[PDB]
């Protein structure tokens, strides 16, 4: 396709804004590192303590 | 349109201070910062520092510590930069630019760690020379191909800039106004020239219109071949 | 401070050409590298942010690449609006630093200058100084040597040159050399000549004016 | 109706900042965000996000990782090499987000306590810790007095005699 | 006119005999003294991590070839891939280690300063007030020997309690 992507997998291109990747261990280019996890959530806020009555 | 509008040009004697302001519009001024960048004439860009519109925190380049103070005013959406103890090499066009999102966590591709938009620029001239209006001398014409070349010599003015046109803007083809040069006297000098058909010299009138806003001086000068 | 090195310093190309500018950091900056385009006389404008992102207005013929230490900017099909100066800039660490810039100019065929010489005006002469102007008009390329001869005395240190930017319509340059003398010294000699050498001229062209004589 | 601090809960009504002040005085009740300590926590989280992608992983020609035929020894080694790599990186990723999230929770908890202690220092002997994240200020503190506390210009000697008399 | 100021947003370039210390101002003048126990307590922790980063011995002998003068293909692609994988993983470990270490070192040295302040706060009890800048206003006359008793932890608050409370209220 007519687009821009530094990283290529046999499944197609993927972005590289995330440090890790779960699409395919076969990659070409500037790619995220392949891991077995499907999701890893990094906290970007504090503990959520909803308020009292 | 997101926009930064800066204050007017300044001419300052050495040892003085200058304060330049940037007025923001089109975006949330308190959720970003302002970076200041200057450019000496014919030179590259130099970063002076940064101030947050959210916190008022500041980052100054080590070269300017103790000489710069940056301030921000939320209600007027205006950032200010003050440079103290000015020297001759502080002469530059000073730019402000919106920089760095504040008040929220940002991923790198959305951090706004880039300068956009920019102000139009503020020229600050620091010289121990005083404002002076230019003297306008003609360069009379006299042929080849056959075209003649005539122009005006705009000399001994301070500070930049001067505006030059021909026949009140009616003549624009073939015009070449040269960039000013700083003479050893501390004053600026400039030439504007134009090529015209050699046949039209007797019939057509050529006047260069010179404007020096800093001194409010305005001069029309008729250019004609010398009489012999 | 982190140092940014741009290559090449200057570049000349044609419309429709493909060009690539290079920026290099002295230490890793991640992808926090931005590119600015500055047209002569205008404020810089953001072109690429975070290494590879086009500012939303931006033309698709510009593209950026790189990370860490090495970065590039590519214009796939050059257009007239693209000829300007390009600065790379690092936003990873304070103090933010700029590259020295890459000037992009239009390639052209060689054109010899038309040479004109101008005697000092009477109005200026009576005041006490004399400025003699040598004009080199519509030439390419920029490299040119101007020499001042007064009664065949080769002068140095009393002349200042000044060049225009490339002309928008014909891509040529124009140059002005001004010889400044006191009224007294302008009266000692009769003939003044500026000698122009240029690669568009096989033999150098000399233009002379006889003083007190038109 | 009565206000309470961070010891008990958080504030869903606070949307202009991450940390802030609520007060109740003679003129009424009000709320204000503390921007410096809000941005101090955000600056650190932004720094994490920058450091997690700071190193570029750029690989081109590698080994083959899928195979259409049974070959034996060499293919056994090629598969073992790639599986070993993935397990080590999968471990690195799991430990990274765990360490980072623990630190994010810690640093945001710390910014709250630093703003509480900063306020405790200002008030000196003119207030007492109610134990719920609030201070009982023992003197008439109008809106201008509250704002002096929030912007760090509150002079305790002005209200000291009044506050000491109400405390004892 | 130089008034003393404490560690809140302020370091001491003048203190060279220790890492943490006291500065005082009383009737006899101004003075300075380093606190040796807390200085060494922070140093001992840095020494301990210096010992631990170097404790493992990495001793390798015959290994694999890592530079090749000829193009060979499959087997050489694998040897290069193994070594490149090992280097990237150790490079990651080295980067993460010094990051965790420095964060902890900054925290533990910040903690020692807070411990020393709280240790002093407990000594003074109701005889002083927190000035907010890292200093205590001692509300009684405290000569040089009285300052040293605070510095060496033998300060008895009951001796001065009546005088201090009378000055406070
Ligand atoms: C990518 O393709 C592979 C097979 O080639 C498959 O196992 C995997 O599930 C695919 N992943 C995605 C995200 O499509
Ligand atoms: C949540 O985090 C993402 C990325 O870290 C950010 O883009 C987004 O603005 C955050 N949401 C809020 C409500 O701040
Ligand atoms: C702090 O708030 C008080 C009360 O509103 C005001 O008088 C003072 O000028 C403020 N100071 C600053 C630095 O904003
Ligand atoms: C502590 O200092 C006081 C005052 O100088 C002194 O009398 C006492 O002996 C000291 N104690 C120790 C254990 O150094």
């Amino acid at each position: 396709d007519t687009c821009i992507s530094e990283c290529i997998t046999p499944n197609g291109s993927i972005p590289n804004d995330k440090p890790f990747q779960n699409v395919n261990k076969i990659t070409y280019g500037a790619c995220p590192k392949y891991v077995k996890q499907n999701t890893l959530k990094l906290a970007t806020g504090m503990r959520n303590v909803p308020e009292k009555a | 349109q997101v926009q930064l509008v800066q204050s007017g040009p300044e001419v300052k004697k050495p040892g003085a201070s200058v304060k330049v302001s940037c007025k923001a519009s089109g975006y949330s001024f308190s959720r970003y910062g302002i970076s200041w960048v200057r450019q000496a004439p014919g030179q590259g860009l130099e970063w002076l520092g940064w101030i947050s519109g959210y916190t008022g925190n500041t980052n100054y380049a080590q070269k300017f510590q103790g000489r710069v103070t940056m301030t921000t005013d939320t209600s007027t959406s205006t950032a200010s930069m003050e440079l103290r103890s000015l020297r001759s090499d502080d002469t530059a066009v000073y730019y402000c630019a919106r920089d760095k999102k504040q008040g929220e966590v940002v991923l790198p591709a959305a951090s706004f760690r880039w300068f956009a938009p920019w102000g139009q620029g503020t020229l600050v001239t620091v010289s121990s020379a005083s404002t002076k209006g230019p003297s306008v001398f003609p360069l009379a014409p006299s042929t080849s191909g056959g075209t003649a070349a005539l122009g005006c010599l705009v000399k001994d003015y301070f500070p930049e800039p001067v505006t030059v046109s021909w026949n009140s803007g009616a003549l624009t083809s073939g015009v070449h106004t040269f960039p000013a040069v700083l003479q050893s006297s501390g004053l600026y000098s400039l030439s504007s020239v134009v090529t015209v058909p050699s046949s039209s010299l007797g019939t057509q009138t050529y006047i260069c219109n010179v404007n020096h806003k800093p001194s409010n001086t305005k001069v029309d000068k008729k250019v004609e071949p010398k009489s012999c | 401070d982190i140092q940014m090195t741009q290559s090449p310093v200057s570049l000349s190309a044609s419309v429709g050409d493909r060009v690539t500018i290079t920026c290099r950091a002295s230490q890793s900056i991640g992808k926090f590298l931005n590119w600015y385009q500055q047209k002569p006389g205008r404020a810089p404008k953001l072109l690429i942010y975070y290494a590879s992102n086009l500012e939303t207005g931006g033309p698709s013929r510009f593209s950026g690449r790189g990370s860490e230490t090495e970065f590039s900017l590519t214009i796939s099909s050059l257009q007239p609006e693209d000829f300007a100066t390009y600065y790379c800039q690092q936003s990873n660490n304070v103090p933010h630093t700029f590259g020295q810039g890459t000037k992009l100019e239009i390639k052209r065929t060689v054109a010899a200058p038309s040479v004109f010489i101008f005697p000092p005006s009477d109005e200026q002469l009576k005041s006490g100084t004399a400025s003699v102007v040598c004009l080199l008009n519509n030439f390419y390329p920029r490299e040119a040597k101007v020499q001042w001869k007064v009664d065949n005395a080769l002068q140095s240190g009393n002349s200042q040159e000044s060049v225009t930017e490339q002309d928008s319509k014909d891509s040529t340059y124009s140059l002005s050399s001004t010889l400044t003398l006191s009224k007294a010294d302008y009266e000692k000699h009769k003939v003044y000549a500026c000698e122009v050498t240029h690669q568009g001229l096989s033999s150098p062209v000399t233009k002379s004016f006889n003083r007190g004589e038109c | 109706g009565a206000i309470a601090g961070f010891i008990e809960n958080g504030w869903e009504g606070m949307i202009d900042g991450w940390y802030g002040f609520r007060h109740q005085n003679s003129e009424g009740t009000g709320q204000a965000a503390d921007l410096k300590s809000t941005q101090a926590a955000i600056d650190q989280i932004n720094g994490k996000l920058n450091r997690v992608i700071e190193k570029t992983n750029e690989k081109f020609h590698q080994i083959e990782k899928e195979f259409s035929e049974v070959e034996g020894r060499i293919q056994d080694l090629e598969k073992y090499v790639e599986d070993t790599k993935i397990d080590l990186w999968s471990y690195n990723a799991e430990l990274l987000v765990a360490l980072e999230n623990q630190h994010t929770i810690d640093l945001t908890d710390s910014e709250m306590n630093k703003l509480f202690e900063k306020t405790r220092r200002q008030l000196r002997e003119n207030a007492e810790d109610m134990g719920n994240g609030c201070f009982k200020i023992y003197h008439k503190c109008d809106n201008a007095c509250i704002e002096s506390i929030r912007n760090g210009t509150y002079d305790h000697d002005v209200y000291r005699d009044e506050a000491l008399n109400n405390r004892f």
